[PDB]
């Protein structure tokens, strides 16, 4: 009668049982979805893995939430399809004869989702990763210490992500890794940022610092050469910084920040000849901006959520852009250069009871997005037709 | 010992990976057969100069690596077909790749590239070019030029699907 006490007896019997129920006919018709096939799995339900599961050959993302138990033998070593997993609320410390075909072939993860305790170790050490996912991990100044040499040292790091924390620097002594190129973190506390970053990470193409309260941008990014970003997305820019160091950084091409507080911006615009997309909003403004005219590489016009009387004359800048926003106005009237344009392709301009439309509207034949709320639409013009 | 390798001309497609290469020795000529090579984990900066002498060679060996350009061999490969070059810094790339158009894999990470001239446009044989972390945001008019191939690593985005709807557009929408 003893048996049925132990817990491992017990243990047995439902690992037995979720490796018999699990049959290749049930587990390959779950398999379902479009850009890559990810095998869902009640893992919450499931206290430990099925195994054929392993015998599935199409298989190359998966995903892993609340595990109780560990398994993964080197079994899917054959069908090493595989390129990323998720694994959250899951440990998995089997892992020593599999080391090798996860060590190369797997590039990337998703291992969010944990305390600072319950952390994976070997995702630090295999040396082939691209993308990082830790996010929910409340990384404080003790936790800072787990980020070390392995993962300061590996190839192909693309990006990581950090969301949620008190962290202000999780480990930006990494940036001696030569792919540092998306860095994106949210729920900032203050406006406290490390020097060492910036003029060693000499190859971030974006940034995404979203959440913060800082008013500042660090000044001293000038040393990576190749950068298309500024995100604070979630922040009070009250006045931004000193923009002559972005005329040193003229290859700053997607520069996107919003539910800010931006008064006016510098005519020092000009100075991103390179600069071909850029899209605000959540910011208070009614006067004219000044040197808009000057970006003729535009895409995308920045004058979302802010209320205009009289949008300027400088419509015979695009040449080129492609999207319209503008959204939170009352205008009526637009001159008449928008026939110069044959490129864009989203009449995209909410809030405006505008009367009807020139024969510049029989410009944008091959245009097939119009977006506007409130019309006069009694008109509607053969241009439109 | 590499005047052994000149009785050992027929060493084919040579390989050897996870080792300690500090760099490659410029005899590299005494394997006339050699068709393709490969490595990884391997430690270097300097260019391997000695490649141009061996004129069938297919693969390359640059996975794992740390380096900063594809040295002068480039005007002398004509039948090769990969390139793994994975593992670098380097913006700049040489406009010498639509002269060869056997190659098909351009496996090139870590490579925030800017321009992409004819030699994008010109080679018909090639079907895959993968590139992870990038401006992706100059996107030029060759790439129109690539019709016959079908599918690169990142840049199927309207990024480049909003610049030039004739050219790119209808290129990557007639081939799907």
């Amino acid at each position: 009668f003893g048996v049925f006490l132990s817990e491992v007896s017990e243990n047995k019997l439902r690992e037995i049982s979720l490796n018999h129920e699990w049959t290749f006919e049930k587990l390959r018709q779950h398999i379902s979805r479009n850009a890559q096939d990810k095998q869902e799995l009640h893992l919450f339900m499931l206290s430990g893995v099925p195994d054929a599961v392993f015998d599935l050959t199409d298989l190359d993302v998966l995903k892993l939430e609340l595990i109780p138990e560990a398994k993964i033998p080197a079994k899917i070593s054959q069908m090493t399809n595989l390129q990323e997993l998720h694994l959250c609320h899951c440990p998995a410390k089997v892992e020593q004869t599999a080391f090798s075909f996860l060590r190369d072939h797997l590039r990337c993860l998703h291992v969010k989702f944990t305390d600072v305790a319950e952390i994976p170790a070997w995702v630090y050490l295999l040396k082939n990763l691209r993308e990082l996912y830790l996010i929910g991990n409340l990384n404080s100044e003790n936790n800072k210490m787990i980020g070390l040499e392995s993962l300061r040292e590996l190839r192909h790091l693309k990006i990581l992500h950090v969301k949620s924390n008190l962290t202000k620097v999780p480990s930006n002594i990494t940036d001696v890794a030569p792919h540092l190129t998306k860095l994106v973190i949210h729920n900032d506390g203050t406006k406290l940022l490390v020097l060492n970053s910036l003029k060693k990470m000499m190859n971030v193409a974006e940034l995404e610092l979203q959440n913060c309260e800082l008013e500042r941008i660090p000044h001293a990014i000038f040393s990576l050469s190749n950068l298309q970003e500024l995100d604070l997305k979630s922040n009070n820019i009250r006045t931004i910084e000193e923009i002559i160091s972005f005329q040193h950084l003229k290859r700053l091409t997607c520069l996107k920040l919003w539910h800010n507080k931006i008064v006016t911006i510098p005519p020092s615009i000009t100075h991103v000849k390179n600069l071909e997309s850029l899209y605000f909003s959540n910011n208070k403004l009614e006067s004219l901006p000044v040197a808009v005219f000057s970006l003729q590489k535009l895409r995308c016009l920045d004058v979302s959520y802010n209320n205009i009387s009289m949008i300027p004359i400088e419509i015979g800048l695009l040449q080129n852009l492609q999207h319209l926003h503008i959204t939170g106005n009352k205008v009526d009237i637009l001159p008449k250069q928008l026939f110069k344009c044959i490129k864009l392709r989203t009449l995209n301009l909410g809030q405006n009871c505008i009367t009807s439309l020139p024969e510049k509207v029989g410009q944008l034949s091959q245009l097939t997005q119009l977006e506007l709320k409130g019309n006069c639409f009694d008109r509607l013009p053969a241009q439109l037709g | 010992e590499i005047i052994s390798f000149q009785h050992l001309k027929r060493l084919t497609c040579l390989k050897l990976w996870h080792n300690k290469i500090v760099t490659i020795p410029p005899s590299i000529t005494h394997v006339k057969n050699l068709e393709s090579l490969y490595f990884s984990n391997n430690k270097l900066e300097s260019l391997p100069v000695a490649v141009f002498s061996l004129q069938k060679l297919r693969c390359l060996d640059v996975s794992y690596n740390n380096i900063s350009m594809i040295p002068i061999e480039i005007g002398l490969l004509q039948n090769l077909q990969h390139l793994h070059i994975t593992g670098n810094k380097v913006d700049i790339l040489p406009k010498q790749l639509f002269k060869c158009i056997k190659l098909r894999t351009l496996n090139l990470g870590q490579n925030c590239i800017t321009s992409l001239p004819e030699k994008v446009g010109q080679l018909s044989q090639l079907t895959q070019l993968e590139l992870k972390g990038n401006c992706f945001d100059r996107l030029p008019a060759q790439l129109g030029q690539c019709r016959m191939l079908k599918k690169s690593g990142l840049v199927v985005e309207d990024h480049l699907f909003d610049t030039l709807p004739l050219e790119v557009k209808e290129a990557l929408n007639q081939d799907i």
